[PDB]
């Protein structure tokens, strides 16, 4: 979700290597797209769209093991002086455009980094950011020269929590070499407990390692298996990805 | 009865007030989206007296709840003594949006 990454990443959302936190734990990559004018006067309102597509039959394992669609969410950098534009200033073709999104600042102070999510994504692959172009006569560390705007685009779920801890939207590998002596798919509540077992016949030890519902197997009983191979196929539909676009703040004469 | 529960005091804070509702054996009381969305709340089967969420399920609700200014309601059947059905808002859990329904009993 953005919230986590705004919880423990306030000040380092954009890493130096220029990738965004949302990477570290929502694995798998797939495209994003932003439009953005080529040009803006001051104290006008634009809209950056940010699209998030992606083959909309797909399904998702949810955190409870049932399938269900995905959901999106993004976070969009400005430059300083630049945020979200104020209600009066949207105007009504641009406000039924937005639907009824919730924009929140990164942090407060952060008013130039722009989150929103998790949304359905049916109705938000794209996504349209109005913004509020600043002023160099009143701001003046802001001036008329070009300027990036990175942004973030995710669809379904990740892989990593917060903890570290792994969720079932993700491969679970063997923790171990060996050979499987016993399998049992057996039914909990809201979906299987996989059971099973490795011998290391290499160093006499026994492990259970344990899978959640969702996942399906790949491999048997009896199968010689090594120490980090896939036990379950990769559950994962959905992804994330980024990309920059530039925008001129453009003097009035020229 | 259905009462409202303003998730995040409206022109306040991300808070449950007045977190404590002594409701009765029933109430369809509603957690309400007004800011900062979405608010959506598990059922503690962890801090309560019948922490038993079996007792209903729907009493234990969950998933980003993007209702813009909109609520959804939580109903208990009229066997609820002794109670304090706490309700969890998911993605804030911790930053004092937390509740307890407290059936008399
Ligand atoms: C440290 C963890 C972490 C980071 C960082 C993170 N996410 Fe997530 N995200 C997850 C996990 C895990 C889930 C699955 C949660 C669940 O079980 O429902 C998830 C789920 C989501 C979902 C909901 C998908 C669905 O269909 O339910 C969206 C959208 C999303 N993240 C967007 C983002 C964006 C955008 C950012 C940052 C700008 C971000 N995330 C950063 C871990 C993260
Ligand atoms: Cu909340």
């Amino acid at each position: 979700y953005p919230f986590w990454a705004q919880q423990t990443y306030p000040e380092t959302p954009r890493e130096p290597t220029g990738r965004i936190v949302c990477a570290n734990c929502h694995l798998a990559a797939k495209p994003t797209e932003v439009e953005v004018p080529q040009s803006v006067l001051p104290d006008t309102v634009f809209k950056a769209v940010v699209k998030i597509p992606y083959d909309t039959s797909v399904q998702q394992v949810g955190a409870d093991g049932s399938k269900v669609g995905l959901n999106v969410g993004a976070v969009l950098m400005l430059p300083e002086g630049f945020k979200i534009a104020p209600e009066d200033r949207i105007p009504e073709e641009l406000k039924e455009e937005i639907g009824d999104v919730y924009f929140q600042p990164y942090g407060e102070d952060k008013d130039n980094i722009v989150i929103v999510g998790p949304l359905p994504g049916e109705q938000y692959q794209e996504i349209v950011f109005p913004v509020l172009s600043p002023n160099p006569a009143n701001d003046k560390n802001i001036h008329f020269g070009k300027y990036s705007v990175h942004v973030g685009g995710n669809r379904g779920r990740g892989q990593v929590y917060p903890t570290g801890e792994k969720s079932n939207n993700n491969l679970y590998s063997a923790a171990a070499t060996g050979t499987i002596s016993k399998i049992a798919k057996q039914e909990g509540e809201d979906g299987s407990v996989k059971y099973l077992v490795d011998i290391k016949t290499e160093s006499g030890e026994v492990v259970s390692d344990t899978i959640p519902a969702g996942p399906e197997l790949i491999v048997s009983e009896g199968q010689a298996v090594t120490a980090g191979d896939a036990l379950t196929n990769n559950p994962n539909v959905g992804g994330f990805g980024q990309l920059d676009a530039e925008i001129v703040l453009q003097d009035a004469n020229r | 009865e259905t009462y409202t529960v303003k998730l995040g005091s409206d022109k306040g804070l991300l808070v449950f007030e007045p977190a404590k509702l002594t409701i009765k054996p029933g109430d369809t009381v509603e957690f309400l989206n007004n800011k900062v969305p979405p608010h959506n709340v598990v059922f503690d089967a962890a801090l309560n007296p019948a922490k038993s969420a079996d007792l209903a399920k729907s009493l234990s609700h969950k998933q980003l709840l993007m209702s813009p200014g909109q609520s959804t309601s939580t109903t208990f059947p009229a066997d609820a003594p002794a109670g304090e059905y706490t309700f969890y808002c998911e993605p804030h859990r911790g930053a004092g949006m937390v509740g307890k329904i407290t059936v008399a009993g």
